[PDB]
């Protein structure tokens, strides 16, 4: 084995060669100088973190005030109009005219339904709605299994037809306002503006299952949070059809619960126990509900019924108070068939004060007595339901919210508080939205207090949708570097706003499909769950982040500067970064908004280019006709103004931008002047760099492409032929190498993607990038990042000139931080460049991890596309492993073993880069190989759910909720 | 009633009215088998 001195000399020479090549070809110093040379065409402005979060919070609060003012108007109008209805049963003479959604648009339909008349809208195409809408009226959705034209439905239609005027008034007052919906307790949904339903009933082979009473916004607006306990009878008599019916009913009932409710499923047959590994009430999120559903689908019927023990178990579970709960609605939801014991003594012992409601369900077709369970139902202020078949499940597992809303109705105007839901995907394919809700009360004979019989139930829930793009428009991010960002969280840990939040649904476990039992024409349901991603699951989790999240959940404002680990855009690298979190509460709501800023992004550049010819020349620098003179140019598709639209095609977007800038002067009467001026300044500076420096050396040996990406949206690649090899996102803020270069204070090497369609190994080269840092009055700024695509062949010639081509004695490789192979010595590994080194030489990689030269941690991605297993693509969780450098030593010498075998190795970290050089005895000397060390997206099912319930994350429940009103009648079961 | 009473607990949605769950139903089923009409369906239900 060679001495450490010669290895150190070799790696030193290699590192100066690489650093000199990168520095003298990219031109960091020239770009820094030309940024500092002018110093007058722009000014440096601070990013006051404390102030910016305050303005953003005020904007969000004032937008929600917009939306809240439009809800009370609708609620008052609905109450007033329904209070004056007559309830006629003769609709044939006086037809009800309305536009039914999910009906054929053909003019020859001629439905002529008795008692109803249809409307044929014009359906213009409008923005802010990715579909065709009509503002002349409102559309009505009626569930497929609910017959339109009945007395109940037809009576609802006219008194709801008065909502169109207020819909139009709200639209004209705020033109940027999305769907306004009234979801009726009869199943109807009247929404504005009118638009055809996404899934019509049976015109195609596909059918829709949409009931407004099961939507999360309706459920949250229809009642207060709950402490639910599902008691399941698994005695011998429930064997057969009623057992499968009970399983389906319990799953459907679990589908009605949200993150503010707490549930647990118990089971009794002469002995009471838990169905899963929970043993107490749990938060009832997606994971816990999935666990409960899996446990419920696994029960069998055996034994003798004993209601006393089961009810005792349920009451002791409801009397815990040792764990996090809701403390609002203690209800026992008992599924059974029939019996002869009513257990009066148990209710007297445990429910003397009637603080716990009981809802009983008789499931299936049976001859058993139903009297005792009805007595249980409407003795403990509960209700009684019958589920004889599958088609009766959905309707009967959602009516308990009518009973739970009686105290809310009796509370009066104190219960009309606007609430906002979690993030969920719109049913009309609009994206991620949050809905503000407001219940509507039935006030008939209110002035006289005459009936008070059906006035204890709500008419329905009013709702207004707010898109997450609307919120993102109030938090501009282009005045801060691509590393800082806004993010807002609930008092529940879930993020309302985050760069890592995606429109994909949250996956649970491993997706298992059984295509051997799926008919081609069955129209299975898709999903109804919300996108509830915790803050700690959107980033890498530290102990400082946990305390920051806890402090910002319970309405506090502050700041915190620290050092953290940041994952790259591509889940392959981890950097160590300075960060500052500044958080404040939104006054009107329970949201909390925070801004994340690195230390180097406390200042930004504001262009001061005002005179004409400078802007004109900076504008003509970016035109395709002279790209040969100034390199291929990419422009970030930002919202410079509404006249031009992002196109996702960079050539056509650049042409549109150029023609728009040429057509009208840059005075920009109705366009964002700051963005355009910054783009022009960036184009001018980049063109100066390319002409004065890069064009002087037309062609040089080692490099293939020289590129510069700047803050503002200008990318320039000097060789046009290399422009076609540029696969990076034209948006600067979405470039992984840009942010990685910003974090590091040296040259960063990006490993090419391996074994993928496209030229990325030899035709492109190896990417090395460095960030440009300037000092203007002693304030650090990082405006641009330059980089180079080094040719592989020239680098090989450097490398070979004991490390010789296809040597059978030594292994000489170079890796980057992350363990990806950039160059080997055997020309065999060189064919796989960018492959994880632990996948070609796992033993050496494992030993390197052991000796603490490569640290790693694993994270969970909860929104991953997954190929279904056996037990086209679904949503599930994946595990991502990231490796990095932890220990700051430079040289590590040692010897790996394998059982009566030994291989000597020496690794050295190259200076001013992120590279490591490894020389080892050849792997073919001794045939030792245990397992591959895979660094890839590995589909997973963890973490273990019923281990996180023992110690859960900090949480805040709703402050005010309504229960136990003494005026409640409750004489109905 | 001894042999088939409480054993028609099938996990499907099919309806089997001719069973032996109680004395009147068992009596009706026995009479139906005596008449010979659809007795093979009752035998199949008992076998399953
Ligand atoms: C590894 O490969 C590199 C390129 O693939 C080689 O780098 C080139 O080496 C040349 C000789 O050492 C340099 O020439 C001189 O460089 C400096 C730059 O200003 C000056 O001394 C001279 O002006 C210049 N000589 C000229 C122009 O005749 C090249 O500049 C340099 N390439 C770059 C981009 O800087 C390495 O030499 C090679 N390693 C080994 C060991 O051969
Ligand atoms: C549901 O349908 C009924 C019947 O179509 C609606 O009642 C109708 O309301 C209109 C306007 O409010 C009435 O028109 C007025 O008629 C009077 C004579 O009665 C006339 O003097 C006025 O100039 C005006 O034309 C109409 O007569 C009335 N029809 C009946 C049978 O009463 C009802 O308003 C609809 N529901 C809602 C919420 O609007
Ligand atoms: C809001 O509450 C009021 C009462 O507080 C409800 O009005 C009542 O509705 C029922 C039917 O739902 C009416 O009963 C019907 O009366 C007709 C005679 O007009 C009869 O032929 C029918 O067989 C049936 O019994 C009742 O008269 C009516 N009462 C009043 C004072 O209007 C109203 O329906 C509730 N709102 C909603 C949306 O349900
Ligand atoms: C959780 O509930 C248990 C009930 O099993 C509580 O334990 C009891 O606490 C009382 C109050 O000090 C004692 O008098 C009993 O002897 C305890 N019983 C047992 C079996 O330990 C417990 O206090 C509750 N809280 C916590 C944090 O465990
Ligand atoms: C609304 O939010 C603002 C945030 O700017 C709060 O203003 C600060 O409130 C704290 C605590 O009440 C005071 O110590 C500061 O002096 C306030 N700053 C300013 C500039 O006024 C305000 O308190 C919030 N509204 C309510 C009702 O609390
Ligand atoms: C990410 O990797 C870092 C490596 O720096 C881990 O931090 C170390 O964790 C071990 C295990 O508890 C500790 O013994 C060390 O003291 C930690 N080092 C430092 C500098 O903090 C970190 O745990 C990993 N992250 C996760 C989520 O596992
Ligand atoms: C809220 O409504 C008022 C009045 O219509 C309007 O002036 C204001 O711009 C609205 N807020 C937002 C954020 O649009
Ligand atoms: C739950 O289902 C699994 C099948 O994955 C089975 O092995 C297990 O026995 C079931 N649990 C009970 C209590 O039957
Ligand atoms: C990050 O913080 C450390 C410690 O305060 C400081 O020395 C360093 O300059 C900061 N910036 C970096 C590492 O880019
Ligand atoms: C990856 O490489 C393996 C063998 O090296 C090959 O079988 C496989 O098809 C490659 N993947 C793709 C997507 O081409
Ligand atoms: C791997 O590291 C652990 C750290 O405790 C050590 O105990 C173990 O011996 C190491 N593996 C080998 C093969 O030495
Ligand atoms: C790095 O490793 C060396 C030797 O293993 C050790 O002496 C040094 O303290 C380590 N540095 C750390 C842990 O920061
Ligand atoms: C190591 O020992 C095993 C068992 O004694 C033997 O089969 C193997 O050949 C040995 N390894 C070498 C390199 O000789
Ligand atoms: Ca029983
Ligand atoms: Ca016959």
């Amino acid at each position: 084995f060679p001495s450490a001195v010669t290895i150190k000399s070799w790696v030193d020479k290699m590192q100066e060669d690489l650093v000199t090549l990168a520095k003298t070809a990219s031109g960091v110093h020239q770009l820094v100088d030309i940024y500092e040379k002018y110093q007058d065409l722009y000014t440096v402005e601070p990013n006051n973190a404390r102030q910016l979060v305050e303005i953003a919070a005020r904007d969000i609060e004032k937008l929600l005030s917009n939306r809240s003012k439009a809800l009370v108007r609708l609620a008052l109008e609905a109450e007033k109009v329904q209070a004056a209805h007559q309830w006629r049963e003769d609709f044939a003479s006086n037809e009800v005219v309305y536009y039914n959604a999910k009906d054929d648009l053909d003019p020859e339909k001629n439905d002529s339904e008795p008692g109803s008349q249809r409307i044929k809208p014009v359906f213009i195409d409008d923005a802010n709605f990715r579909r065709q809408v009509s503002y002349q009226h409102a559309a009505v959705h009626i569930p497929t299994d609910i017959y339109e034209g009945s007395t109940i439905v037809l009576n609802e239609l006219n008194w709801t037809s008065a909502l169109d005027d207020v819909f139009k008034k709200n639209r004209e007052e705020d033109p940027s306002l999305l769907w306004q919906v009234f979801g009726s307790a009869t199943g109807l949904a009247r929404y504005y503006p009118a638009s055809p339903w996404v899934d019509n009933s049976r015109t195609p082979n596909k059918i829709d299952l949409y009931d407004v009473r099961r939507r999360p916004w309706y459920i949250q607006g229809a009642a207060s949070p709950k402490d639910m306990l599902i008691l399941v009878d698994v005695s011998g008599s429930v064997s057969g059809l009623t057992l499968k019916l009970i399983r389906t009913s319990v799953s459907e009932m679990l589908e009605t619960l949200s993150d503010d409710d707490f549930v647990n499923v118990a089971s009794f047959n002469s002995n009471a126990q838990d169905v899963s590994c929970f043993q107490h009430l749990v938060q009832a999120n997606v994971r816990n509900k999935k666990v409960l559903k899996d446990a419920v689908n696994n029960i069998t019927a055996k034994g003798i019924t004993d209601y006393k023990k089961g009810f005792s178990f349920a009451f002791e579970q409801l009397l815990n108070y040792n764990v996090s709960r809701a403390n609002c609605n203690k209800i026992i939801m008992l599924f059974t068939d029939g019996g002869e014991e009513r257990a009066q003594e148990i209710f007297a012992k445990y429910n003397k004060d009637k603080k716990v409601r009981v809802f009983t369900f008789s499931v299936g077709q049976h001859n058993y007595d139903r009297g005792p369970i009805q007595w249980m139902a409407c003795e403990n202020k509960g209700y009684y339901y019958e589920i004889p078949s599958i088609g009766a499940i959905r309707i009967n597992t959602q009516e308990y919210l009518d009973v739970l809303g009686r105290p809310m109705v009796l509370a009066g105007d104190k219960a009309k508080q606007v609430q906002w839901t979690n993030v969920y995907l719109d049913a009309l394919e609009l994206g991620l939205v949050i809905t503000g809700t407001l219940p509507v009360f039935n006030i008939t004979g209110q002035f006289e207090n005459k009936t008070n019989l059906k006035n204890q139930l709500i008419l329905g829930v009013m709702g207004v949708d707010v898109s997450l793009e609307d919120i993102k428009r109030l938090t501009p991010r282009f005045t801060l570097c691509p590393n800082g960002y806004y993010f807002a969280i609930d008092p529940n840990g879930y993020v309302l706003l985050h760069p890592n939040l995606q429109p994909k649904p949250i996956g649970v476990g491993i997706p298992t499909i059984n295509l051997r039992k799926r008919r081609p024409n069955v129209q299975n349901p898709k999903s109804q769950e919300p996108v509830t991603l915790d803050f700690l699951d959107a980033e890498l989790e530290n102990d400082i982040k946990v305390e920051i999240r806890n402090k910002m959940i319970d309405g506090e404002s502050g700041e915190k500067t620290f050092r953290t680990l940041v994952k790259s855009q591509d889940e392959r690298y981890i950097d160590k970064g300075n960060r500052t979190y500044t958080w404040t509460p939104v006054n009107g709501t329970d949201y909390s908004l925070a801004l994340v800023l690195p230390t180097y992004s406390f200042y930004y550049i504001k262009a001061k280019i005002e005179e004409t010819i400078t802007q004109a020349r900076y504008s003509e620098t970016l035109k395709p006709d002279n790209f040969e003179e100034s390199g291929y140019t990419f422009l970030a598709p930002r919202d410079y103004c509404s006249d031009l639209k992002p196109s996702d095609n960079n050539t056509e977007f650049l042409l549109n931008f150029n023609e728009f800038i040429d057509r009208k002067t840059p005075n920009n009467p109705s366009c964002n002047t700051d963005l355009i001026n910054r783009v022009l300044l960036d184009a001018g500076f980049t063109n100066e760099l390319v002409q004065n420096y890069w064009s002087k050396q037309k062609n040089i040996k080692g490099v293939k492409a020289r590129f510069v990406v700047t803050d503002g949206g200008i990318t320039r690649v000097y060789p046009k032929e290399a422009g076609e090899n540029w696969q990076e996102n034209p948006e600067t803020y979405e470039d992984s190498f840009y942010k990685r270069s910003l974090d590091n204070d040296n040259y960063v090497f990006t490993a090419p993607y391996f074994n993928k369609s496209g030229p990325g190994a030899y035709e492109s080269g190896i990417m090395v990038s460095k960030a440009v840092e300037i000092y203007i009055q002693g304030k650090l700024l990082k405006p641009a990042v330059v980089g180079i695509k080094i040719d592989v062949n020239s680098w090989i010639e450097n490398f070979t000139k004991d490390c010789k081509r296809n040597s059978d004695v030594m292994d000489c490789v170079i890796l980057d931080d992350g363990g990806f192979l950039l160059m080997a010595n055997h020309d065999d590994y060189t064919n796989q460049i960018g492959r994880f080194f632990g996948e070609i030489d796992p033993s050496l990689m494992r030993h390197l991890v052991n000796i603490s030269v490569y640290a790693f941690n694993k994270s969970y991605d909860y929104q991953s596309v997954c190929e279904p297993g056996a037990a086209s693509k679904q949503s599930c969780i994946t595990e991502q492993t990231q490796y990095f450098f932890d220990n700051d030593s430079k040289s590590f010498s040692g010897v790996l073993d394998c059982g009566n075998c030994s291989r000597i190795f020496h690794v050295e970290k190259l200076m001013n880069t992120n590279l490591i050089f490894i020389m080892v005895e050849s792997k073919g000397t001794c045939p030792c190989d245990t397992r591959l060390l895979i660094q890839a997206e590995q589909t997973s099912d963890g973490p273990d759910p019923c281990d996180m319930v023992k110690q859960p994350r900090y949480r805040k429940g709703p402050d005010v909720c309504f229960d136990n009103n003494v005026l409640e009648d409750y004489t109905d079961c | 009633m001894q042999l088939f009473g409480g054993r028609y607990d099938f996990e499907d949605t099919e309806v089997r009215r001719s069973n032996f769950d109680n004395f009147p139903q068992a009596l009706i089923s026995v009479f139906q088998v005596l008449t010979g009409e659809d007795w093979n369906s009752v035998m199949y239900n008992g076998i399953m």
